[PDB]
C-alpha cells in the first residue's frame, strides 16, 4: 500500500481530476511526464494547472487521439532547494526542523522508488 | 572548519539579506505562512525583480524568436510571463486586445505561422548575473525599509549605495553590450563600405 | 512620529467595554491565566490527578459538595447527591456514607 | 446565567464562580484590596477543558480542590498556587498540564516486534479520558504529543511512546491552553486621577510590536488583520547562543519581536500558547506612526 | 467610469493592490476576494481611476490607428460610450465632440449621419494589458495619491515622487523605442521631401 | 550489494536460519521476501523470529524442491515514522538527533547499495 | 533529466585544471578518474592537488597521448560515517544543524544519478 | 552565495571581524570560534556579502583571461555555478548567458555543445587572497553597511564614508598600477596604428 | 425617443469587429443577429468571441456576398434567474446590491425599446 512516488494514469477519458498518490510539499516538486510518445512535462502552469491536492487537472485529459498513451505524477526531491535549511539567528522553529528531515526523506524515498 | 563547498539556499539568501539589511533576525525558512514581515520580502523582491528585469537589457532580451500560433485558432496567448512584446526592426505592431498579441495596424488578432518579435521574458530572482542580483537586493531592501518601518539614516545611506551600485550593472551591461559607435551599428557599417 | 508606549505590567483581566473606553493594562479574552502581582500573565497552574470517584452519572445530577475542613490533619469532601450522601475523602478513597 | 458557588479564599484572593450555562469553565477574579485600593480588578476566565463539567469549586487554604467530570467518568484534582514549585517529584519544569499523573513504565509492556512501548489510558490513569491532546513526558525534557485519534479517546484507547521505555518515570497529561488578547493598541494617554483618553482621532499604523517574556518556553503569537491571520511563533532561542546546548530544557528569559503592519483599528494581536512551558509576559511595547488626519 | 468592483479576478492586479497598500503600510492581501476590509477596496478604486488618467494622455500602444465607428442604420446615429477617452481625426483640427451620449459634427451641426467615420481614439482598457513598464509606472503613482489621501505621511511621499519620476523616465523611454520614429524615415513633411 | 542491504541468499532443502550482514535500528524494518516465483513477504512473529540480534529463522523449512527458492532478507526502514518526532519546545534530545540522521541515512543507503 | 553529479570532462593533451561544479561535504569525497585504457584512480595529495576548493590541479599532465581520453569526477559522500554528531552539551550551530540533513540528500543524489 | 561559515578560519579573517565590529563598538573577538554573540556572526556575513560585491565590479587581478571551460562528454552540457560573477567574451558582444544552472547560447538557442569555449570569467575568491588594499576598502565598507544595519549612529558613519572613499582612492590606484596600461604601448585600436 | 438596446449595425463586407454600445449585465444576455434573406444567430463561442468586454470579433467574415446585411446587437437579460440571490448570511456587498436593481431596469428597458 504504498505511496508511490509514481501513480500511472493512463492518459484516457475525461476527468478533470486524476488523484495524485504522493504527497506534495510544493507545487513545483511535482512532474508530469506524458508517454505515450513524448515524454513531457506541461508546463506546470499551462496545462497540468494545480487545480488540486490530491489531483491534477491538466486543461483536458489528452485523447488517446492526442496519441498520449500515458501520464506520469511524481514527486521527485530537489537536491538543490532545500525547501528549508537552518541559519544562525533563526530561532529553531520547531517545525523546520520537520519539514528538513522530510525534505530529506522525500529525496531518499524517491531514491528507493527509482531504484 | 574543513573544506567545504555547500551551496547555501540562493533564492532564501536574498530575503534573508534583506530582513537583516534592518536588523530583523534572519529566517530560517520561507514557509509558515505568516512571517508577514517575511512574506512581503519575498512578494516585494520578486515584484521588483520583474521591474529591474523590464528595462531592457542586452542579455535579458532574445534577439528574435516566434510564437506558435495556436493552431486551432490562430490566436496566441499573451501571457503574463512575458514582460515586453516588440517588433524586430521598428514601429511595433503587436500589442494585447485581450489576452493574445492582437496587431494594431492589421485590426485583425488571430494570424497564421507565427510572428518574429524580440521578448524580454521573465527569468526568476535567480539566473541573473551577480551585479544585477545585488542591485535588485539593494534596491528592495531600501524600499521594504522606507515603506514599512524607515529610519532616515538608513533611508540615506541605503538610497546612496543603490545609485552606487546601479553604476555596477550600467558598467556591466555596456561591456556585455559591447556596442561600437562605428563599426557596430547598421547606419555607420554602411558608410565604411 | 515613532510613538511608542510599554504597557510594562499587564494582568488587570478582560472587559468587553469599547476600545475607546477600555482602560490600559486590560485586555480582551484572557483564558486560563493567574495574574499575579509580579509574574505576569503566567499559564494557569497546573493540575493534578489524585483519583477517579465514580461514573459521570452516579455524582451525576448536578451535586452540591462542601469541603469539611476537619483539622488541617483529615479533609474530606462531601457530596449530597440528589439521592443520598456520598462523602470523598480529598484522596478519593471513599469513606462510606451509611445512614 | 446561573451561578451555583462563589468559592472564595483569603491567602491567594481567588473570588470564583462556577455555572449551568457554561460550565465547562471556572471563573476567577483577582484583587488586591490593600486600603481600598483594589489597585487590581481583574475578571479572567479558566478553563478546564472541552467536554467538561465542573462540580465544584471548593478551597483547603493555599490550593485547591476541584471535582471535574469528563463525559465518560469523574476526577478529583488539586491545583497548588505555591508561586514557583515543581508540583509532581522530579519534575522537570512545574509543567503545566491538566492532569499530571506519574506512571513508571511497566515492564510488561512494549513490544519487540514494534520498537515501541504502550500506555493504556483506561490504565495508567485511573479512568478513560473523553477529548483533548495528550502529551507524555520524559523526567528529562522530550515531550512528546499524540494528538487525539478524532474517535475520541475512550474508543482509541492504546497510545503509543517509541523507543524501549521499560522504565521511567513518565510524567503524563492532556495540555493546556493559554490565550489573552492584547486590547487593539490603541495610544492611550494618561491623565488626572488616572483618566484615559485614548484617541480615537487618527490612524495610527503600528510598524513592529514586542513582548517581553521571561522564563518561558513556546509561545506563538498570532497576529491577525482583517483578511489575513499569520503567526510568528518563538521557541526556543537563537540558535548558536550558548543557550540552545543539546540535551538541555531550553527555556530563557529573551523578548520576541513580532511584526505586525497594520491600522491599529482593526487589527488582533493574541498569544497563544500550547505546550507545557511555563509562559511569563512581563510587558509589551507597540511602536508606530501616527500622524494625524 | 466603469466599477470599481465589477472589474473580475486577477492576479497581476492583486500584486498591484497588495504594492500599493504596502505603501500606506498595509500587510499583504490574501485574496483580493471576499475582503472586507475597505482599504482594499479604495485602493482598487485608485488603481482603476488613475488606470483611465495614464492611458488617456495618448501613448503609441493604445492609440488606436484609423478605425471606424459604423452607424446604426436603423438610428442614424454613431455612440460615443465613456470607455472612449479621445476623439481626434486622422488628418488634422478634428471636428468632433460628444454632444448627448452621441457623437457629433461641429461643423455639419448634425450628429445624424451614415457610412461611419474614421477617428484616431484612445480606447480604456483594464488594467492588465498595459505593458510591463507603465505597469510600474501606475502603481506608484496609484500609491502616492493614496498616501496622500488616506495617512498623512511626509517622508513615504518624497520617496514615492523620485521613483514615480523615475518610473516615467523609464516608461517614456520604452514607449519612445516602440514607436521609434525617426524624423528622417518617418514624416508627412519630409518623407516627401528628401525622396 | 556490497553495502549490506539487500542480501541473496538462497532456499535451503531444510532451514532453521538465515544470517544478517546488516545493523537494524528496529525490529520492524528488515522484511523477509521469499520469492519463489513471484513475491511473499511474511510477518515478523507468524512466519520468522528475530531471534537474536545477529541471527533470524523461519520455520516451515521451506526448499527448493517447494516453490520458494530465495529467502532474501532487505533492509527497509520506514520513511513515516521516526523514533524521533520534534514537539515544539522539546528538549532536544541529544541521542535523538543521532536517531534522526540515521534514519534517513539507512533509508538511503538502501537504495543506494542496491544500484 | 539532470545528472549533476558524474560529470566527465574531456581529458585534454595538456591541461591540469579541471572544475568541479558539484558540491562536495567533504574532500576526501570527489574522486577523480582517468579513462580510456581502463579506470584508474588518483590520490589528493599525490596527483591531483585541490587547489581552490572549486578546482582540482591534476599534476603529471594526464593526456590522450597516455591513451587516456577522460577525466571523471564523482561524488560518493561516505554512508558509514555521519560527519556531523551531536554529542551531549554541544552548542548546536549552523555547521551541524545543516549538514546531517545535507549527507543524505548528497548521498541519495548519487544513487538517483548514476541511473 | 557561499555559506557564511565556510570560511575555514583565517587569522585576517579574524582581524577584520574584529575591526568591523570595533567600528559599531563590539569589543575583540578573542577566537572566531565557538563564539556564542550573534554578533560576530551577522558580521561575517556581512564580510562575505560584501567581499562577493567588490570583487564583481571586474579588476585586473581577478578577471581571468581566456580561460576554458570544458564540456561534459557525456552530459554535453556547461555547468554554470554561483561562483561566476560574470561571463563575458573576448572579442566582443559576448553571446553566453546562464539559463538555468547551465550557461547558455542567446544566439544558436541552445545550451547544448561541445569543444569548450573561451571566455573571461570574474571567479569568486575568499576574503583572503585579495591584495592588502582592497582588503582594507572591503572591512570599511562592510563596517559602514553593519553601522547602518544594527546601530544608528550618526557620526561613525560620516568618518566610516571619508576613510572607505580614502580606500577607493588608493586600491584603484594600486589596481591601476597593477595592470598599467600605457595607452600608447598597449592598444589593439592602436597598436597596430603606431608601427 | 432614443432607442439605446436594439441598435443594428450594417454588415460590411469585411469586418469581423462591432463594439457593443449598449450595458450587459451578463454576457449570454447579448445576442448577436444577421439579417437580409433570414434571421440567422450566432453562438458566442462558435462564431462571435467576445474580445474586449466592449468589442465583439465575428470570425467567418459575414458580409453582403453572403446575402446578409445586417447585424444587430440585442439586449435580452434574461428575466427568469435572478442573477444575485442573498442567500443566508452573505456579506452583502456592492456587486450583489447593485445588480437587482439593475436587473430590473435593464430588461424592462429593453420592452420599452422595441417599441
Amino acid at each position: 500500500n504504498v505511496i508511490k512516488t509514481v501513480l500511472t494514469y493512463q492518459l484516457d477519458g475525461s476527468n478533470r481530476d486524476f488523484n495524485i498518490p504522493f504527497e506534495y510539499l510544493a507545487r513545483k516538486f511535482v512532474v508530469v511526464t506524458l508517454i505515450g510518445v513524448d515524454r513531457k512535462v506541461l508546463t506546470i502552469n499551462t496545462d497540468y494547472r494545480f487545480a488540486t491536492r490530491t489531483t491534477i487537472s491538466l486543461t483536458k485529459a489528452w485523447g488517446p487521439a492526442d496519441g498520449y498513451t500515458t501520464i506520469e505524477l511524481r514527486r521527485v526531491t530537489s537536491t538543490t532547494d532545500r525547501l528549508v535549511d537552518f541559519t544562525d539567528g533563526s530561532i529553531l522553529r520547531a517545525y523546520d526542523l520537520n519539514v528538513a528531515q522530510i525534505q530529506t526523506m522525500h529525496v531518499a524515498e524517491e531514491a528507493r522508488d527509482l531504484t | 572548519s574543513y573544506d567545504m563547498n555547500v551551496e547555501t539556499a540562493a533564492e532564501l539568501s536574498a530575503v534573508n539579506d534583506i530582513l537583516a539589511s534592518i536588523g530583523e533576525p534572519p529566517v530560517s525558512t520561507l514557509e509558515g505562512d505568516a512571517n508577514a514581515d517575511a512574506a512581503n520580502a519575498r512578494r516585494i523582491l520578486n515584484k521588483i525583480n520583474r521591474q529591474i528585469q523590464s528595462r531592457g537589457w542586452t542579455f535579458n532580451i532574445e534577439e528574435g524568436i516566434t510564437l506558435l500560433p495556436d493552431v486551432y485558432s490562430n490566436l496566441i496567448v499573451y501571457s503574463d510571463d512575458y514582460l515586453s512584446l516588440m517588433s524586430t526592426s521598428g514601429q511595433s505592431i503587436y500589442v494585447n486586445r485581450g489576452g493574445y498579441v492582437y496587431d494594431r495596424t492589421s485590426q485583425s488578432d488571430r494570424f497564421d505561422s507565427g510572428i518574429t518579435v524580440n521578448i524580454i521574458r521573465l527569468r526568476d530572482y535567480d539566473e541573473m548575473p551577480e551585479c544585477f542580483r545585488y542591485w535588485i537586493v539593494t534596491k528592495a531592501s531600501r524600499q521594504f525599509n522606507n515603506r514599512f518601518f524607515g529610519a532616515p539614516e538608513v533611508e540615506g545611506v541605503l538610497q546612496e549605495e543603490e545609485d552606487e551600485a546601479r553604476r555596477l550593472c550600467m558598467e556591466y551591461e555596456m561591456d556585455y553590450g559591447g556596442y561600437n559607435m562605428l563599426d557596430g551599428d547598421a547606419f555607420t557599417s554602411g558608410l565604411l563600405t | 512620529a515613532l510613538i511608542s508606549q510599554s504597557i510594562k505590567n499587564l494582568k488587570g483581566g478582560i472587559s468587553q467595554q469599547p476600545d475607546i473606553l477600555r482602560y490600559p493594562d486590560q485586555g480582551s479574552r484572557q483564558v486560563n491565566g493567574w495574574s499575579s502581582e509580579t509574574e505576569g500573565l503566567q499559564k494557569r497552574p497546573p493540575l493534578v490527578f489524585l483519583n477517579t470517584l465514580g461514573d459521570n452519572g452516579a455524582l451525576g445530577q448536578a451535586p452540591y459538595i462542601h469541603l469539611i475542613n476537619r483539622d488541617e490533619h483529615e479533609q474530606y469532601y462531601a457530596v449530597f447527591t440528589g439521592s443520598g450522601i456520598r462523602v470523598f475523602d480529598l484522596s478519593g478513597n471513599e469513606k462510606q456514607v451509611r445512614y | 446565567n446561573g451561578v451555583f458557588s462563589i468559592c472564595g479564599s483569603g491567602t491567594e484572593n481567588f473570588c470564583s464562580v462556577l455555572s449551568h450555562g457554561d460550565p465547562s469553565k471556572i471563573f476567577m477574579y483577582k484583587f488586591l484590596y490593600l486600603n481600598e485600593e483594589l489597585r487590581q480588578q481583574s475578571w479572567s476566565h479558566w478553563d478546564f477543558g472541552e467536554n467538561v463539567q465542573v462540580l465544584a469549586c471548593q478551597s483547603i487554604s493555599s490550593d485547591m480542590y476541584v471535582i471535574l467530570r469528563n463525559e465518560f467518568n469523574t476526577f478529583l484534582a488539586r491545583i497548588s498556587f505555591t508561586k514557583n514549585a515543581i508540583d509532581l517529584q522530579g519534575e522537570p519544569y512545574r509543567a503545566f498540564m491538566d492532569m499530571k499523573i506519574r506512571y513508571t513504565i511497566p515492564s510488561g509492556t512494549y513490544n519487540d516486534d514494534t520498537f515501541t512501548t504502550s500506555i493504556h489510558i483506561p490504565t495508567i490513569y485511573g479512568a478513560n479520558f473523553g477529548r483533548g491532546k495528550i502529551t507524555v513526558l520524559e523526567p528529562d525534557g522530550k515531550i512528546t504529543v499524540f494528538e487525539q485519534p478524532t474517535a475520541g479517546w475512550n474508543s482509541d484507547p492504546w497510545l503509543r511512546l517509541s523507543g524501549n521505555l521499560e522504565g521511567r518515570m513518565v510524567y503524563i497529561g492532556f495540555n493546556i491552553n493559554f490565550v489573552y488578547e492584547f486590547s487593539k493598541f490603541l495610544i492611550k494617554q494618561t491623565a488626572d486621577d488616572g483618566s484615559t483618553s485614548t484617541e480615537d482621532i487618527g490612524r495610527l499604523q503600528l510598524r513592529r510590536a514586542w513582548v517581553n517574556y521571561e522564563n518561558s518556553g513556546t509561545f506563538d503569537i498570532y497576529v491577525e488583520n482583517q483578511s489575513s491571520n499569520w503567526k510568528y511563533t518563538m521557541a526556543g532561542a537563537r540558535l548558536g547562543s550558548n543557550t540552545l546546548r543539546a540535551g538541555r530544557l531550553n527555556l530563557g528569559t529573551g523578548q520576541y519581536r513580532f511584526p505586525v503592519v497594520g491600522n491599529a483599528k482593526f487589527n488582533t494581536v493574541y498569544i497563544l500558547s500550547d505546550e507545557t512551558t511555563p509562559l511569563n509576559i512581563i510587558g509589551c511595547g507597540w511602536e508606530g506612526n501616527y500622524l494625524r488626519r
